[PDB]
RNA sequence: AGUAGAAACAAGGGUG
RNA sequence: CACCCUGCU
């Protein structure tokens, strides 16, 4: 009797089983090496995609350049990039017309919002690519480069200490002839003029996807300059502030917003009286989103979007999609050769790699590299229609739901109008009509003018079915909504953040899990012992009875043997755990304090043990915790001795970029001793114009004067307090 | 003049001056009167805050000195000049202190005489039209405000203070002497776009237009004209989304790919282990684990001198004699040690790959070399179906005879809920415990924390590694189980998905020649001999390799337990939600409900609810077993598919666009990997099982 | 005062001069967080390997004058390495135990007021009320609902300055209270925090967290009471309800 | 050899 | 060569 599991389906729904289709319990694929091929495959397919557009140049810079606007209208089902302007034009003069006010709206909010932010925001963020470092850098630190060699030479704008000013000095960058640029060998000094100093600046680099599920191929994901995540943050904030208000939108989103309005927006149609018209639902997805996208029509968009404001908002906000357009990509890595069979190896220049002809290497990256020949012009091919993954996340969607719009009972002029959900990566459209012609003909005029405007469904995955169970964005529907507890198993375990940073996540996971996605509670008191075990073995803090030898043996077995009752223990000094469903929402220590001995407590508790590290505020009992991208998770535990941080990576130091470590001991002497003077700067940065030796020696003077007022302390120091201010003023 | 602040002031009251002043449009030289004011109050303040010290007798007496010489402080506390956190900064700590209130515009003075805070103000406005502003400004609160004036004005709160007088014389001449001696000059956002970003900007429009200008003038009159209807009119009738149809007849199967067939790829072997066994009270993590296989090995009677039974084609299988030769040496040196290195014998070098590293030689200097070419860069070679997968998942479901998982209790419960929930579970694990599948996943979470344990500590020390397991029986006494072997090797690992390379020698009592496909590699070495009945006994002796992300993952291999029970239960919630009643105790025991799970020549097969729980467990420990990225492409593919179906046998009326296309889909997946083969031939057996 | 003298030690030499003297205040949030690390884009893949090394955790200096480099056994417990980045101490998790067993004691009586929010769920949860069990299908709705069990319905920024005021007296601005019961409230608060060694940030984040008011887009059945939302775990799950009322 | 796969693991820079 | 800095730079 051969067992097959997939016979399961001939008594339990399809989608009541579709939890046991998941291979999620195994290892995810990733990237062996270099991705400079899928670069250039990529590249090559956008500037085939619009080949009837128009080759173009640049008189600035060199780079080609490729309109892939209106031109010829498509002739078959094939992937284009020819959308419309006047399309885009209309379809949302139409979306105003359907809802008045959501533009002016936009604009005041981002306006007053534009007007008050601040540079220092940027502090936080992804990694980010720096132009004078050439390479992938941390946010802080290429902040601090650019400021940095923005100082070193002609610039006196960027000491306003607000972000608009800074936004301009970037804009007034691209002016001078003869910038100066520090490097770190082990500080030599060079010079780049204006041409290679503007190519400089555009450049977003590439990556390779990794750790991704769903799919077989790899993949290519671009970063951009920290020269315009301002920008971005202008158009982001806009774009959003659009978007926040569209029942049909999903992108200013949250997680069960979208399960509630997929379920009122299925009512009325599915409550349609079942009188003369019947339906379906498309599930369908967009193949190729940001390779028929362009810098034009967002550009075009923008010119209408902010009609009717302040010159100074449209410039601000008009400038990221021209920066966009004349954009460079980097080639990537290079190649590691045999160059034979014996012990050689090696590895060839990302530029030689223009430089030579790579016959050595495959035919078809032979295609590759003699299609993309003509658009290198320095380390980099010029990508001037699409876009690389990963750059906007809205302006799409908008699109993509003013297109929605045009399916109105209003304008279609007929009795056919579809309408339904868009999510940046799924559209589920839902058409109404009394007659299956009707159907056809709704579907053919959204297809119309969907390629009208370069969104064009994907045939291979999107299919047609009577409304009553469809599914989109892994969330799957049959007649309301079900739970596949798959998707988060990965989250299942121990989180490696620290010990209490973790016996905190892990059940706070549990808890959202019962409480949201339907895991019952004898599932909840297995998750519970499973995580148990797996944290007890990762950080070797078996129970006190346990004679399981490890590193941590003796110590455990000293704490064990002294003590009243056990049970005061804590989980990770080896005490039994106690949580269940009844005490699933209380962090540890609360649980157990009534049950501990006093002189533990003394030792555990007290904030005089070295190991507690506290940083800002924006980090304070949170974790960013692996999935969709990262999101910041909070937790709530007992602050104690456990919240330790684990070391850096060793690795700069065999390296030539050894000194910018020395820099940043001396960078962080200097800031501990500020904080000695404010404890308020935990709750505020702290706003002034100084030379933040001011600020020390000033408080100083004043703090003893006030002190010797009515505190006991003796005036020799008062004197001696006040010539050391004379010492510390008598240098400079 | 222009610069009659730099030209005859103090510095210092120009830098101070200046520091407050240049916060907006104003510029150096605007309006070129009121500067001279500005920085004329800074200097009557300043000159007013000079000869005034205080003494620890508290008394007001006039000092010439100007500045203290020592053990003094002076009668002022400034507070013009400073910044504006310290501002505030200094005023509440005047405030909490001692003697202060609260006052809500920028003040100037403070004076520890009787605890009072003193505000000054001097400009053109002769005596009370300041007085009376100023008091609209600050009136709201009691406060000691000594203004001054040009000749002589001066005035306290009711014209009570203790100051001495020849203070003001000097502010008398500081205002006689500003009067600029008759003043001989008689008196009293935008962000445009630079030229080259403009030029670029230019550069960025559709291709009739030549100036963003002109583009913002176009885009400003545009109202609906016609656009759509016209161009959906002109857009030729071939580019459509025409409609298919999906009728009863369940389509054609996935056709699979041909080659030469498929072999076990599994880091350890499957179902052809066996199992030394010792009675020993040890735990799970109890024993020197070198010393438990001392006392299994010690157990069997029949080792003979290896030969080679099945040589590994593409190998110098020599050597792998000569590796096991070693072993028993090496046993014999611990009669212990809690780990054991093993000498650097050839045997056991080129069997893990020492120096068969290309040295990374600098690319420039070996261009001359006639081979000079980038590697692989191609695709895997084909396969076919082997029937031993199926055999595999029947054995795996079967019930053993031994308990595998002994789990830690959790705290007491007094809620009902909870008494249910932990009935429940009691029956899951009964039944979820005695599983071949329990055996793989206790054995591969021991086997990859030794593993990743031992690799982590030492970094060029051939280590070696017993797998013993733990399991206890019916009757109550406890048992350790013997396996094999494991030789490490060396583990420089710096990317996440670098290499270790170890060797593995398994027990066996299976006769290679029956099925010499699945062990391509392997290397069959007949060790010894069994007695019953004679049957030899083999070891299967290979070279594989594993990364730090398989054995991360491998380390997490229960989590496959929860994929299970979250379908069990879900089964026994929507029904036992309708009977208004504890339905699980009826859905577990003298259970009817039946489901089909497999297929067989009578027609397919039903089975209780265990047979289910089991078959659920095998999936989930095979996911990550034979993980590959044909596997999932393959899933995601097929689901599409499998709900397509799902939605037409139930009158949903499903219509398609392409299904040779996502064919194509679900085909180019399918390449070697047995799992992935498995799979393809079990959904379309099923689609073909499945018409309507 | 020894901080001004260690602020010349600083002074005199010319690279920390050269910062010091040319660091104006807003820059000092970059110089905060300036790095050549990043984030660890995979927790748990590093941790398991950080814990089977010796000197894998993080630890100030006072550990040596508190705590002895050898053990009573020999096992090292912190190592001459300073750290990358840093100047802390390498110290493997050994150390922690011990502290546990052989470590300075303090007065922490005076500490469940600073976590009020917690102990408040605790004491609850021991005077819970024990119901039947019932099952049935469960009508439910996502809609919003608030989770802390009672607050002063502050804003966020009207709470911050409360923060500010009370905690880091000296430097509250020229904003000033407006209402009585926020003011006996600041009363009452700056009389408790008093004579209680503490971490700064740390009380004041609990203050933080038991003021402001929040809300979350929840899937509900029936009543809205904060109280009740608190134990969604055991009153209602996917098929069944349970009788229980909040302490 | 082995891992694996559209590229790479099978330790790399540093001093005599 | 003989030695030792690295294990996400």
């Amino acid at each position: 009797m051969d067992v097959n599991p997939t016979l399961l389906f001939l008594k339990v729904p399809a989608q009541n089983a579709i939890s046991t289709t998941f291979p999620y319990t195994g290892d995810p694929p990733y990237s062996h090496g270099t991705g400079t091929g899928y670069t250039m495959d990529t590249v090559n397919r956008t500037h085939q995609y619009s080949e009837k557009g128009k080759w173009t140049t640049n008189t600035e810079t060199g780079a080609p350049q490729l309109n892939p606007i209106d031109g010829p209208l498509p002739e078959d089902n094939e992937p284009s990039g020819y959308a419309q302007t006047d399309c885009v034009l209309e379809a949302m003069a139409f979306l105003e017309e359907s809802h008045p006010g959501i533009f002016e709206n936009s604009c005041l909010e981002t306006m007053e919002v534009v007007q008050q932010t601040r540079v220092d925001r940027l502090t936080q963020g992804r990694q980010t690519y720096d132009w004078t470092l050439n390479r992938n850098q941390p946010a802080a630190t290429a902040l601090a480069n650019t400021i940095e060699v923005f100082r070193s030479n002609g610039l006196t704008a960027n000491e306003s200490g607000r972000l608009i000013d800074f936004l301009k000095d970037v804009i007034e960058s691209m002016d001078k002839e003869e910038m100066e640029i520090t490097t770190h060998f082990q500080k030599k000094k060079q010079r780049v003029n204006k041409r290679s100093y503007l190519i400089r600046a555009l450049t977003l680099n590439t990556m390779t996807k990794d750790a991704e599920r769903g799919k077989l191929k790899r993949r290519a994901i671009a970063t951009p300059g920290m020269q315009i995540r301002g920008f971005v943050y202008f158009v982001e904030t806009l774009a959003r502030s659009i978007c926040e208000k569209l029942e049909q939108s999903g992108l200013p989103v949250g997680g069960n917003e979208k399960k509630a309005k997929l379920a009122n927006v299925v009512r009325k149609m599915m409550t349609n009286s079942q009188d003369t018209e019947l339906s379906f639902t498309i599930t369908g997805d967009n193949t190729k989103w940001n390779e028929n996208q362009n810098p034009r029509m967002f550009l075009a968009m923008i010119t209408y979007i902010t009609k009717n404001q302040p010159e100074w908002f449209r410039n601000i906000l008009s400038i990221a999609p021209i920066m966009f357009s004349n954009k460079m990509a980097r080639l990537g890595k290079g190649y590691m050769f045999e160059s034979k069979r014996m012990k050689l190896r090696t590895q060839i220049p990302a530029e030689m790699l223009a430089s030579i002809d790579l016959k050595y290497f495959n035919e078809s990256t032979r295609k590759k590299i003699e299609k993309i020949r003509p658009l290198l012009i320095d380390g980099t091919a010029s990508l001037s229609p699409g876009m690389m993954m990963g750059m906007f996340n809205m302006l799409s969607t908008v699109l993509g739901v003013s297109i929605l719009n045009l399916g109105q009972k209003k304008y279609t002029k007929t009795t056919y109008w579809w309408d339904g959900l868009q999510s940046s990566d799924d559209f589920a459209l839902i058409v109404n009509a009394p007659n299956h012609e009707g159907i056809q003909a709704g579907v053919d005029r959204f297809y119309r003018t969907c390629k009208l405007v370069g969104i064009n469904m994907s045939k291979k995955k999107s299919y047609i079915n009577r409304t009553g169970t469809f599914e989109f964005t892994s969330f799957f529907y049959r007649y309301g909504f079900v739970a596949n507890f798959s998707m988060e198993l990965p989250s299942f375990g121990v989180s490696g953040i620290n010990e209490s940073a973790d016996m905190s996540i892990g059940v706070t996971v549990i808890k959202n899990n019962m409480i949201n996605n339907d895991l019952g509670p004898a599932t909840a008191q297995m998750a519970l012992q499973l995580f148990i075990k797996d944290y007890r073995y990762t950080y070797r803090c078996h129970r006190g009875d346990t004679q399981i030898q490890t590193r941590r043996s003796f110590e455990l077995k000293k704490l064990w043997e002294q003590t009243r009752s056990k049970a005061g223990l804590l989980v990770s000094d080896g005490g039994p755990n106690l949580y269940n469903i009844r005490n699933l929402h209380i962090p540890e220590v609360c649980l157990k304090w009534e049950l501990m001995d006093e002189d533990y407590q003394g030792r555990l508790c007290n904030p005089l043990n070295p190991f507690v590290s506290h940083k800002e505020i924006e980090s304070v009992n949170n974790a960013v915790v692996m999935p969709g991208p990262a999101k910041s998770m909070e937790y709530d535990a007992v602050a104690t001795t456990h919240s330790w941080i684990p070391k850096r990576n060793r690795s700069i130091l065999n390296t030539s970029q050894r000194g910018i470590l020395e820099d940043e001991q001396m960078y962080q002497k200097c800031c501990n001793l500020f904080e000695k003077f404010f404890p308020s700067s935990s709750y505020r940065r702290p706003v002034g114009i100084s030379s933040m030796v001011e600020a020390m020696v000033s408080r100083a003077r004043i703090d003893a004067r006030i002190d010797f007022e009515s505190g006991r302390i003796k005036k020799e120091e008062f004197s001696e307090i006040m010539k050391i201010c004379s010492t510390i003023e008598e240098l400079r | 003049m222009e610069d009659f602040v730099r030209q005859c002031f103090n510095p210092m009251i120009v830098e101070l001056a200046e520091k407050a002043m240049k916060e907006y449009g104003e510029d150096l030289k605007i309006e070129t009167n009121k500067f001279a004011a500005i920085c004329t109050h800074l200097e009557v303040c300043f000159m007013y805050s000079d000869f005034h010290f205080i003494n620890e007798q508290g008394e007001s007496i006039v000092v010439e000195l100007d500045d203290p010489n020592a053990l003094l402080k002076h009668r002022f506390e400034i507070i013009e000049g400073r910044d504006r956190t310290m501002a505030w900064t200094v005023v509440n700590s005047i405030c909490n202190t001692t003697g202060a209130e609260k006052p809500k515009f920028l003040p100037d003075l403070y004076d520890y005489k009787e605890n009072r805070f003193i505000e000054i103000g001097v400009t053109r406005r002769e005596v009370h039209i300041y007085y009376l502003e100023k008091a609209n400004k600050i009136k709201s609160e009691n406060t000691h405000i000594h203004i001054f004036s040009f000749t002589g004005e001066e005035m306290a709160t009711k014209a009570d203070y203790t100051l001495d007088e020849e203070s003001r014389a000097r502010i008398k001449t500081r205002l006689f002497t500003i009067r600029q001696e008759m003043a001989n000059r008689g008196l009293w956002e935008r962000f445009e776009i630079t030229g080259t970003m403009r030029r670029l900007a230019d550069q960025s429009l559709p291709p009739n237009f030549s100036c963003l200008e002109n583009f913002r003038a176009y885009v400003d009159g545009f109202e609906p004209n016609g656009c759509i209807e016209g161009k959906l009119s002109q857009m030729s009738k071939e580019v459509n989304a025409k409609i298919e149809p999906f009728l009863k007849t369940t389509p054609r199967p996935i056709k699979l790919p041909d080659g030469p067939p498929c072999f076990q790829r599994s880091k350890f072997l499957l179902m052809d282990a066996l199992k030394l066994s010792i009675e020993d009270p040890s735990h799970e993590g109890e024993g020197i684990p070198l010393y438990d296989a001392i006392k299994c090995m010690r157990t069997f009677f029949g080792w003979k001198e290896p030969y080679i039974v099945k040589p590994h084609e593409r190998g110098i299988n020599s050597n792998y004699l000569l590796s096991w030769k070693q072993v028993l040496a090496e046993l014999q040196d611990i009669e212990i040690p809690r780990t054991k290195n093993m000498k650097k014998t050839s045997q056991l070098k080129w069997a893990l790959g020492e120096n068969m590293a290309p040295e990374k030689v600098d690319f420039d200097n070996c261009r001359d070399i006639s081979d000079l070419k980038q590697y692989d860069s191609d695709e895997p070679e084909l396969r076919s179906l082997s029937s031993w997968i199926q055999n595999e998942f029947n054995k795996a479901c079967e019930l053993t005879d031994s308990i595998w998982i002994e789990l830690d209790e959790i705290g007491e419960d007094v809620a009902p809920i909870e008494y249910i929930a932990s009935m429940r579970r009691n029956y899951f694990t009964a039944e979820v415990s005695h599983c071949r599948a329990t055996e793989y996943i206790m054995k591969g979470v021991y086997i990859n924390t030794a593993l990743l344990n031992a690799s982590c500590a030492a970094m060029d020390d051939f280590q070696l590694i017993p797998m013993i397991s733990k399991c206890r029986t019916k009757e109550g006494r406890r048992k350790t189980n013997l396996y094999g072997f494991i030789i490490k090797g060396r583990s420089h690992l710096r990317n996440d998905t670098d290499v270790v390379n170890f060797v593995s020698m398994e027990f066996s009592l299976t006769d290679p020649r029956l099925e010499p496909h699945k062990w391509e590699k392997y290397c069959v070495l007949e060790i010894g001999d069994m007695l019953l009945m004679s049957r030899p006994m083999f070891l299967y002796v290979r070279t594989n390799g594993t990364s730090k992300i398989k054995m991360k993952w491998g380390m997490e291999m229960r989590r496959c337990l929860l994929q299970s029970l979250q379908q069990i239960e879900s089964m026994i919630e929507a029904e036992s939600s309708v009977k208004e009643k504890d339905m699980t105790k009826e859905f577990f025991e003298n259970k009817s409900e039946t489901w089909p799970i497999g297929e067989s020549p009578k027609g397919v097969e039903e089975g209780s609810i265990g047979k289910v729980c089991r078959t659920l467990l095998a999936k989930s420990v095979f996911n990550s077993l034979y993980a590959s990225p044909q596997l999932e492409g393959f899933s995601a593919e097929s689901r599409k598919l499998l709900l397509v179906v799902q939605a037409l046998r139930d009158n949903l009326e499903p219509g398609t666009f392409d299904l040779g296309g996502l064919y194509e889909a679900i085909e180019e997946c399918l390449i070697n990997d047995p799992w992935v083969l498995l799979n393809a031939s079990w959904f379309n057996s099923f689609l073909t099982h499945a018409l309507r | 005062m020894e901080r001004i003298k260690e602020l010349r030690n600083l002074m005199s030499q010319s690279r920390t001069r050269e910062i010091l003297t040319k660091t104006t205040v807003d820059h000092m949030a970059i110089i905060k967080k300036y790095t050549s690390g990043r984030q660890e884009k995979n927790p748990s893949l590093r941790m398991k390997w950080m814990m089977a090394m010796k000197y894998p955790i993080t630890a100030d200096k006072r550990i040596t004058e508190m705590v002895p480099e050898r053990n009573e056994q020999g096992q090292t417990l912190w190592s001459k390495m300073s750290d990358a980045g840093s100047d802390r101490v390498m110290v493997s998790p050994l150390a922690v135990t011990w502290w546990n067993r052989n470590g300075p004691v303090t007065s922490t009586v005076h500490y469940p007021k600073v976590y009020k929010t917690y102990f408040d769920k605790v004491e609850r949860l021991k005077h819970g009320t024990f119901g039947p069990v019932h099952f049935r299908n469960q009508v439910k709705i996502r809609r919003r609902v608030d989770i802390n069990p009672g607050h002063a319905d502050l804003s966020a920024k009207e709470a911050q300055d409360v923060i500010m005021e009370v905690v880091f007296p000296n430097e509250v601005g020229a904003r000033i209270l407006t209402s009585e019961s926020q003011l006996t409230i600041t009363k009452e608060k700056k009389e408790e925090l008093q004579d209680c060694k503490i971490s700064p940030l740390m009380v004041a984040y609990m203050l933080e967290r038991e003021l402001v008011r929040k809300t979350r887009f929840l899937p509900v059945a029936g009543g809205t009471s904060s109280v009740y939302i608190e134990v969604l775990h055991l009153t209602q799950g996917t098929c069944w309800e349970q009788m229980y009322t909040p302490g």
